[PDB]
């Protein structure tokens, strides 16, 4: 079983529903996710980790969330966990950290049950 | 089978003698006379002092010395719970076995020891402004009502240890509850010698310790070391001597041929002293290497005069009894080198405790923080038999600026008050201060506090300049002759630091222009009083 | 900011379910059946 | 099955040698001799330094070097709770197994390891009243009492990691507690060479690395890099090499003809070294294009004098021992072109740490914020064998205005104190 099928069976770029970004996507694809589509044999032989996140900045209303959801729907990933910044803070001691620590639970569990 | 030599405590003879007399003297005299006197028994002890000086050891050894039950222990806030009325259920269960052997066995019961710990976490003072919290103010009331209440217990003993004796509730320290109060402090030479013997006896027993190691030198060479740091030093030396036989290149294997000749030599002790252990109430050579950057060179007569005056002040503060506090001020023009001389005068003092209060660690502080930092340095200085403190660059400590003028008035009043406060009875203190603007200090009425004054001049003659040049050894014979011919018939006025800077500046041109550049630089740097 | 000091809790229990009598009833009934079978 | 060559660490020979000598030396010598000395075992370690230099890696590699049971972990402030008396329960729950085994077995028990993390988040100095007097002075006393109390433990080892070694308490750092303090810092040339040789071992074995790339001309071109950034550089080179084969834009497609002939070449390293990774203690090329906007045209002699004097001042701070700190002031009439020349002088010195502290990045700040910002830049300047910090337009930093006069005093005092403070020894 080779995990080269992370790429969804069928994908076009322009059909995704995003228009106006053509070098941002190119650079993101090259620098970030070029190691999630190559056959596992070569990636394993070279022994390299994967990029563990990205940052997006710009004006408000130019289509950032859309690109994040499209990135997620590209890699056959699961349902994203959308969160909001000022909705995590709380007034009691030990509540904000509890909120922040409840997002990485399923990842740890599924790492335990099926490793790699 | 108890015997003082078994306990293994050194440097605390008087404290233990007082504790024994006060607490255990009425439980060993024949019962009939103690009944005729009609006196109850003491039921408390408090120990306080700075970190690492032998408090918990004393409590443990007292616990092992008594023919009684197994003492309880309470590791800090271990009696707290989140329900209502549960934080006090665990405070009544401690005294619940001593109240049962008093009803039944009458006046033939046995001591029930209890050992609190970090007592200042659950026994802070109660407020009368109605600002209670709940974690305390109901625990304290129960504890107070249980140690000494309507019904009487005569077969308990309570021990407490803390680092901050200020915060403990007052109603809990009257002669009825915690009557004995002791402070455990740093030892003197005899205490350090006893501690070293105690910690080296075992090694010496099995011919494991070398023959050229002498303990008196180490006792003399460790000044104001606390109880724990001597043990750490010995352990580090042992670790080095033990590692000398282990190889961890590819796999770890022990050489059994050479492992039979294990021995600990004074080289290990010296290396451990240099590299590993660093005390808290002592001094380390880093400061004197960061302030005396380029040593001191005798370019003339005045240097010796300044040093001699410092010597006289040191001797006075060391021998006198009427004046346990003397202070002096060093002042002069800028760039004349008046912060190296203060450091040297302090270093040659050979006092145990030396500190340097400088405004290099207080960048961005508001005046409140500066006041508190100065107060914490002086408070630390009030716990030694001899001391020396250096207040450096006063004008930068008040935040002075010629315009306005403007400065801090809440830091100038924590200095005028701290230059006239004698230490606790029986100790000595010497304060040195350096500034470059005497007149401003004179307008603030700050020259009344200081006891005397010393003056530091600049190079003021061609002969002195040539002597300094020869001492530094930069320019050679022909250049020296040229400079002599070009400067001997004039007057000079320049500080030493600027001289070093000018020499370094002029050593960068090509070899055939250095003297001309140096003379050109020196001509512009010319002034008069 | 103002950090809440903490909190304290109160409790309110509920009736327990022993459900142990039914076992004795069942044992007794089985004995009933045994004796009834023998009598016939 | 433990040997140092497989631990995967480079550039930290001295630190690990000292840690092994002090912490694990007495647990591997034969028990008889150790018992004929009567010595306890060290009980703690502390690691601190800048971000991304190999602390957690060292802790993780120590945790699996020993034959103990699996280590505990505390991922920051995960012991805090709101209800009264629930944090100390979580603190007490860590030492239980060690206590039980010590009570039962005796002097034969195995090691138990606890690995704290971001220790400065829960252990701050006590006595800072009106700041913290609840759940932060009863979560430190419990720890102090448990590490070294009336009951004796001899089978634990504690490890702590922190970026700020000044906030931690003082009674928690004396011989008898956390007492082996190390510092992890930027590596010198040999460190960079060792890290590069560690991070390109698998590729070279399978013949995926071209013979053109040299790992001795790459350790010279990366100055003030830290380990994380060297790793990232290698990864970026690998990604740029891989993506060069995928030729598809609409739907992902993978070639196979050239996929077999896959290799990494010097071009990839050069392309990624100057376009993807940007060190944090290094130079930057954008500043010298945002300040020197129209270049330096030579309109006479007065322009070829400032540069010569700058050259002389640059050469003095590099080959001297009685003057590690220098200073200079450029002043003149307005609209005369001062900042450009300072930028040029800084640029043409070849130092490995050049920074500019300008006042157009502090619009709206107060006095204390300005103090903290300047202090932070200078603090960063003390971790590099050479440096050059530019401070332009002083009167804007002071907020001068001729009416009054009016200005800021605190910033002036900070600036006057930072101009004659020498760096650590040898820098
Ligand atoms: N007088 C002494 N003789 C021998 N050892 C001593 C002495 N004083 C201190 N020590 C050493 O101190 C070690 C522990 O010190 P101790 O428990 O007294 O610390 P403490 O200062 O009461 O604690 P803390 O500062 O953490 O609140 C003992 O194991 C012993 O090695
Ligand atoms: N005879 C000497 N007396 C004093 N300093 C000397 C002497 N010889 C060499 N030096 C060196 O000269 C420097 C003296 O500068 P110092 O730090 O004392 O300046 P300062 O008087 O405090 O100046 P500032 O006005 O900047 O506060 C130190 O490096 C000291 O080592
Ligand atoms: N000395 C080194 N040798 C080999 N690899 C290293 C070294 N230093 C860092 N790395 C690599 O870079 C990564 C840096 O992560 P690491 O856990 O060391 O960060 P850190 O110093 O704890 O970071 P921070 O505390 O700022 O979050 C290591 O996991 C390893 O991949
Ligand atoms: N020979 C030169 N020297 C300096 N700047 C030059 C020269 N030739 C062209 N320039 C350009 O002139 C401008 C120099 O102005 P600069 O930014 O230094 O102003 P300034 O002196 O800081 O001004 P102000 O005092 O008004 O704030 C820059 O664009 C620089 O590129
Ligand atoms: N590049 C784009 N092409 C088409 N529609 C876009 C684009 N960017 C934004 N939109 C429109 O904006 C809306 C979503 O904006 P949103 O992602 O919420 O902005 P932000 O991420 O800044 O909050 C969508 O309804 C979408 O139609």
């Amino acid at each position: 079983e080779n995990r080269q099928s992370i790429i969804n069976p069928d994908w076009n770029f322009e059909k995704m529903g995003i228009g106006g970004l053509d070098k941002e996507f190119s650079d993101i694809f090259r620098r970030a996710f070029a190691s999630r589509v190559f056959p596992p044999e070569i990636v394993e032989q070279m022994g390299c980790k994967h990029v563990k996140g990205i940052l997006l900045y710009g004006p408000p209303g130019c289509g950032k969330t859309l690109l994040a959801r499209q990135i997620g729907k590209m890699l056959n990933a699961r349902e994203p966990k959308v969160v909001n910044g000022p909705e995590i803070l709380n007034k009691y001691v030990g509540e904000s950290e509890a909120n922040i620590r409840k997002l990485f639970a399923d990842a740890e569990e599924e790492q335990r049950r099926l490793g790699a | 089978d108890w015997n003082f030599e078994k306990m293994g405590i050194g440097g605390l003879d008087k404290e233990f003698s007082d504790i024994f007399r006060r607490a255990f003297a009425s439980r060993v005299f024949p019962p009939e006379i103690v009944e005729q006197m009609g006196c109850k028994h003491v039921k408390g002890i408090l120990l306080y002092g700075p970190p690492g000086c032998g408090k918990t050891l004393l409590a443990r050894q007292i616990g092992k010395m008594l023919n009684a039950r197994e003492p309880k222990v309470v590791n800090g806030p271990e009696i707290l719970n989140k329900y209502v009325g549960e934080s006090e259920a665990n405070i009544r269960k401690l005294f619940a076995d001593a109240e049962e052997e008093q009803r039944r066995l009458g006046a033939n019961s046995g001591l029930h020891i209890i050992i609190f710990d970090e007592i200042d976490a659950i026994c802070k003072q109660r407020g009368s402004m109605a600002g209670s919290t709940g974690v305390h103010d109901t625990v304290v009331n129960q504890l107070l009502s249980k140690i000494d209440g309507v019904e009487q217990l005569n077969n308990i003993l309570v021990i407490g240890m803390t680092n901050r004796p200020d915060l403990i509730d007052e109603a809990l320290l009257r002669p009825g509850r915690l009557e004995v109060k002791m402070e455990i402090g740093l030892p003197d030479e005899k205490g350090r010698l006893q501690i070293l013997h105690i910690h080296t006896a075992r090694m010496r027993g099995h011919q494991l310790l070398s023959a050229d190691v002498d303990i008196k030198e180490l006792a003399v060479e460790t000044k104001n070391f606390s109880g724990a740091e001597l043990e750490g030093l010995v352990r580090a030396a042992q670790s080095t001597a033990m590692n000398r036989h282990i190889k961890a290149s590819t796999k770890v294997e022990v050489d059994m041929e050479k492992a039979e000749s294990l021995q600990v030599t004074r080289g290990d002790f010296l290396a451990s002293l240099e590299n590993d252990i660093k005390p808290a109430f002592g001094t380390n050579q880093e400061d004197y290497a960061s302030y005396i950057m380029n040593g001191i060179i005798k370019w003339g007569d005045p240097v010796t005069r300044v040093l001699d005056d410092g010597e006289l002040l040191v001797q006075q503060t060391k021998n006198s009894d009427r004046t346990p506090l003397v202070s002096v001020l060093l002042e002069g023009p800028p760039h004349s080198g008046k912060t190296a001389l203060a450091a040297k005068i302090a270093e040659e003092s050979n006092f145990p405790f030396i500190k340097i209060c400088s405004p290099d660690k207080m960048i961005g502080f508001s005046e409140t923080a500066k006041c508190q930092a100065m107060k914490k340095i002086f408070d630390d200085a009030y716990k030694s038999q001899l001391s020396c403190v250096v207040v450096d660059d006063i004008e930068r400590l008040l935040d002075y600026v010629p315009i306005g003028p403007r400065f801090s008035n809440l830091v100038l009043q924590a200095l005028l008050v701290l230059l006239k406060k004698a230490p606790p009875q029986g100790r000595k203190l010497l304060i040195i201060g350096t500034t470059s603007r005497k007149d401003v200090l004179q307008e603030m009425e700050m020259l009344n506090a200081f006891s005397t004054t010393i003056h530091v001049p600049n190079i003021a003659t061609g002969e002195q300049l040539l002597e300094a040049l020869e001492l530094l050894g930069n320019f050679k014979d022909k250049e020296r002759t040229t400079i002599a011919q070009q400067v001997k018939g004039k007057k000079v006025w320049i500080g030493i630091k600027k001289l070093l800077m000018l020499i370094e500046m002029s050593l960068q041109m090509d070899p055939e222009y250095r003297v001309r550049k140096f003379l050109a630089l020196l001509r512009e740097e010319g002034a008069s009083p | 900011m103002a950090e809440d000091a903490d909190m304290r809790n109160e409790l309110e229990e509920m009736q327990r379910r022993a459900d142990q009598l039914a076992d004795e009833s069942l044992e007794s009934t089985r004995r009933m059946l045994q004796l009834v079978e023998e009598s016939k």
